RNA sequence: CGGCGAGUAGCGCAGCUUGGUAGCGCAACUGGUUUGGGACCAGUGGGUCGGAGGUUCGAAUCCUCUCUCGCCGACCA
RNA sequence: CUUUAAUGUUUGAUGUUCUAACGUUGACCCGUAAUCCGGGUUGCGGACAGUGUCUGGUGGGUAGUUUGACUGGGGCGGUC
RNA sequence: AAUUCCUUGUCGGGUAAGUUCCGACCUGCACGAAUGGCGUAAUGAUGGCCAGGCUGUCUCCACCCGAGACUCAGUGAAAU
RNA sequence: GCUCGCCGGAAGACCAAGGGUUCCUGUCCAACGUUAAUCGGGGCAGGGUGAGUCGACCCCUAAGGCGAGGCCGAAAGGCGUAGUCGAUGGGAAACAGGUUAAUAUUCCUGUACUUGGUGUUACUGCGAAGGGGGGACGGAGAAGGCUAUGUUGGCCGGGCGACGGUUGUCCCGGUUUAAGCGUGUAGGCUGGUUUUCCAGGCAAAUCCGGAAAAUCAAGGCUGAGGCGUGAUGACGAGGCACUACGGUGCUGAAGCAACAAAUGCCCUGCUUCCAGGAAAAGCCUCUAAGCAUCAGGUAACAUCAAAUCGUACCCCAAACCGACACAGGUGGUCAGGUAGAGAAUACCAAGGCGCUUGAGAGAACUCGGGUGAAGGAACUAGGCAAAAUGGUGCCGUAACUUCGGGAGAAGGCACGCUGAUAUGUAGGUGAGGUCCCUCGCGGAUGGAGCUGAAAUCAGUCGAAGAUACCAGCUGGCUGCAACUGUUUAUUAAAAACACAGCACUGUGCAAACACGAAAGUGGACGUAUACGGUGUGACGCCUGCCCGGUGCCGGAAGGUUAAU
RNA sequence: AGGACCGAACCGACUAAUGUCGAAAAAUUAGCGGAUGACUUGUGGCUGGGGGUGAAAGGCCAAUCAAACCGGGAGAUAGCU
RNA sequence: GCUUGAGUCUCGUAGAGGGGGGUAGAAUUCCAGGUGUAGCGGUGAAAUGCGUAGAGAUCUGGAGGAAUACCGGUGGCGAAGGCGGCCCCCUGGACGAAGACUGACGCUCAGGUGCGAAAGCGUGGGGAGCAAACAGGAUUAGAUACCCUGGUAGUCCACGCC
């Protein structure tokens, strides 16, 4: 449910556990299991590349299908689950004749139902299917990028994309974040939203629930001493400076996406 | 109060060693800069 | 005891680079308009630059020391 | 000369279409019992992108230094 | 006020006695909106203040156990 | 040798780390030992470490490391797939007694287990670098059943007393036994099974995953503790034979039940919650290429091995690390009795020790302590210290408040011990008989026997009954921080840092941002309900005004302008 | 259920005395905070000197830190005792 | 026991009654391009703001957004607050018509629970027009206003509060 924690003691104060009834109180499903390795900010030279990360509490990452190239089976979804990783839980899904695979949870499941991806499905809730037989406006999400990578657009929990128009063959896409593309049209994509809708509003309430979820303290720049962040230093909080990064770029401030390689392909940018 | 000199022996012989200073370039270079000048102390092997 | 900042009528200021004529806005005051104040529509009176100088073709102006009021620093062991 | 029409003929600007170098952290067999790579198909970008050299800009993210002297201690304000 | 030097600012209160202390005045030399304002239950080896308790902290020290000091034999350095 | 002291979740006993003869015997006392020394962890000499089963090696991985061909790199060298290494984890198996001057689960006595090899015989479809299953897991929290172990009694052996009484309700001592094997229980999960099929596991598949008719409600897996074989054997208080002062050798009774009882075991079991809880080999079944009488694998049995090294001693200390016979620092297991909630504390057991300078006198002064007449913070920078309350059960609990807290607010009430309730009740566990009896380690009933609160009264003693150890000072306001937490390891613990939250802003994926000349990885096997960065910092009441300047974010009219 | 409450082991180290050529190149003896959590510790890896790491003091990287250590440059150079 | 109270049951009838999904036209403010040039907008009159970096104007292609011209009539419903497109779903009330029927079950109701426009608030979506705030331009003796150019909270949806 979407409960309010009775408030007891500090530190349950303000707690909100956006939590499910029906997510399945038991295991993995071990043969889709590969471990992790966990590697908190230091790629393979050491040497901590990313700030602010570490440790906390140990997982098993879930593998996850993503691009749903069975196109023709039917699919019974059998029970939900919480792959921890992502946001966006996750429904162990068996097909007709064989394998039990699992697949991103898209809101409107419950478990039970019968789904199918190709291009030739039906258009409800967990069917995947390529932009050329489209809906047009219609409202999809875990968009490919080219047609057979797989996904990289709108798989988080509650998201989504909306298709806008047709542009022959190509297809763009209105985004959730205000930037808008183009691709051609004939990548894969499901309708709907994806689950764990809610997970929006999950207060973690307290330093303890953070810490093992992986972030990790980081402390003010002008907090710091200035040999070690060029805000540093300061007789009593002063900052006197032009905000920047650690390694000089000033950010609250200039656009740094300059790729350039995909500058093609975006139709309408964010303002 | 724990002291600097914390002793472990397998710790003493994958780092300074014999097969910790032969593998890479410049282990090498300590095993002839020992021998030139030819003490029987050039590594710790025991 | 010491820098920077000046004093132009009751009040507060341009005239001061590179000396040449004492103007200006709002008061006291008097009037037009209205039955009457105030306001608007306009004017009269109000100084020889705190003061003493020397200097000089004539000094608020050019400088120096004072009366007073601003302001800047008055720090280290 | 100001100002217009076409012609010959030479640069430069800008865009569409294209494939053939190049790009390909797209898929797919093979070397190979291998989410490395290389090799060949196929799809998609495409003369842009990336890089080389030259070049203005930006550049405390870094590096090298510089920040007078008499002075009734030094600083101040002078003086040079 | 943890900012207000100037000032023990001046009044109420607590004391027989109040430069700190609680409550306001506004004369903010120089508070005041995320270099965050005001308020805040709980919490704090926290910052001052107060009453009750309680005691050698004090008037004013008095005795008294035990380890050293001191004496003897053994051993026997160090700063300079 | 007697006597007295000290520790007893330790200064006791066993090990890893580490050290490397310090271990035992005979001798030596010149140096070494904060003195001596017939002494020693000091010197000389001899002497001491027995493994198929503990560990290591070994089969296999994790973080991670070298890293063939490689991509890259000015040379070096950096990164990485195949692979091959790396336990603080998974893979085979031993326990009881005795015994050495000194080692043990090694050797001798007894009972045996474990994986391989060969082959007589009986069978006969086996066989991966392949597939599947398992091994494969978290945190917390109770509660049920038991064992370690202890306690009381019975039995059994010896005793009855160096001053009063102690022939019995009396003192003291011992009442030990494994692995394995047979029977499977309290207890947990689980529907088995037969036929016919399947585009699933890169192919294959009599396996497994799935889909369908039949079929009755069972089979099975895991399983502390118990009960007998183990054991007419050993062990066993003690007394006797000998008497080398060490002691040597035979003999040797009882060996019971009940009350308790864990933090150990069933428990890799189960309820529940979000923070979603390691990978491969051993073992197990099923196929491919082959061989298909032969060869391989299964089962019974006989027989033969189990290479190597570590082990001595210390191991909460005089032997490791601290220049040292240093009040210091190191991790894991076992855990006794009486009061006790206990692994607090108090006093003791087994068992180790009396901290390698002793003997006097009893100045001032110093250090650690005890009480202190009357007074009570007058002292002082400040109640610093020291003092004092200090315990379970029952009551009685403010302002304020986020409604939880606050608050163990404050504040008082009874405590010992004997008898009576009752020759020790409630409660706990609970044999026989009896009865049905899926002939059992059953299930009801009955309750002997054995422990044992708590509670009420009388009464009695102290001056004081949580009597000692141990064991909350307390409220009235206010500044700062929300709060538990962290930091200057070694003069700074708070107001500093983080913090959950709020916000701005960047980022559309070969992401931005980073570490690297570069290859590359991190970010993230995540993809704008997420990631970076910045700022302020619970929730509550809120977020005024200036876009100048500095700087970003849009614009491309003009002026100006590098290279060529 | 709890970064819950009093409180041991353990982790830490606020208070006063001793020590301060000491028993110790920061500890002892009493009182003190946390004490199933942002927990402590055990072992084996990873990180590099204008670099490493940092719940951010310019603290920590072997008794040394506003740029560790050893060797080479190097008899650096010193107008100053 | 009664039926004229009140309430049931049976065919239907009219409607902006409520809640929920989607959906259609006109038209404004932006995004993009072509034709095209000194003015657009504005109220009394000006000046801010927009514009020769080519606006406004119109035409072509999209964007969401909110309101649903006309039908609209002191018209129909609701206890009230309030309700105006269409569409499908669910569903509430008023009333006529005659038969069968329970046979006073009625009226009111401090306590009480519930509903209740507008703004106002909490959390997450949202954003055209319009508009508190606010700014500048006039206006004015002053203008913390009426006017003008822009614009933020909000206006709107789900879901709690008020």
């Amino acid at each position: 449910a979407v409960v309010k924690c009775k408030p007891t003691s500090p530190g349950r104060r303000h707690v909100v556990k956006v939590v499910n009834p029906e997510l399945h109180k038991g295991k993995p499903f071990a043969p889709l299991l590969e471990k992790n390795s966990k590697s908190g900010g230091r790629n393979n030279n050491g040497r901590i590349t990313t700030r602010h990360i570490g440790g906390g509490h140990k997982q098993a990452y879930r593998i996850v299908d993503f691009k749903r190239n069975k196109d023709g089976i039917p699919a019974v979804v059998e029970r939900l689950e919480y792959d921890p990783n992502r946001s966006a839980n996750i429904a162990l899904v068996l097909y007709k004749d064989g394998e039990r695979r699992y697949i991103l949870a898209p809101k409107g499941l419950k478990a039970g139902d019968q789904i199918q991806s190709g291009v030739d499905a039906a258009i409800k809730p967990g069917n995947t299917l390529p932009m050329r037989n489209i809906p047009v406006g219609s409202t999809v999400h875990n968009v490919e990028m080219k047609p057979g990578k797989g996904g990289q657009l709108a798989r988080s929990a509650g998201t989504y994309v909306q298709i806008v128009a047709r542009d022959g063959a190509y297809v763009t896409l209105r985004l959730r974040s205000g930037e808008m593309r183009k691709v051609e049209a004939d990548c894969r994509a499901t309708l709907g939203e994806v689950g764990n809708a809610e997970h929006m509003l999950r207060v973690l309430g307290k330093a303890g629930a953070a810490r093992w979820r992986g972030v990790r303290p980081t402390v003010r720049g002008t907090a710091m001493n200035p040999v070690d962040h060029p805000h540093g230093g300061g007789e009593g909080r002063n900052f006197g400076k032009h905000p920047v990064t650690p390694w000089g770029v000033q950010t609250k401030g200039k656009k740094t996406r300059s790729n350039k390689r995909t500058d093609k392909f975006i139709v309408r940018r964010r303002s | 109060m724990k002291r600097t000199f914390q002793p472990s022996v397998l710790k003493r012989n994958r780092s300074h060693g014999f097969r910790a200073r032969m593998a890479t370039k410049n282990g090498r270079q300590v095993l002839a800069r020992r021998r030139a000048k030819g003490r029987a102390r050039l590594t710790v092997s025991k």
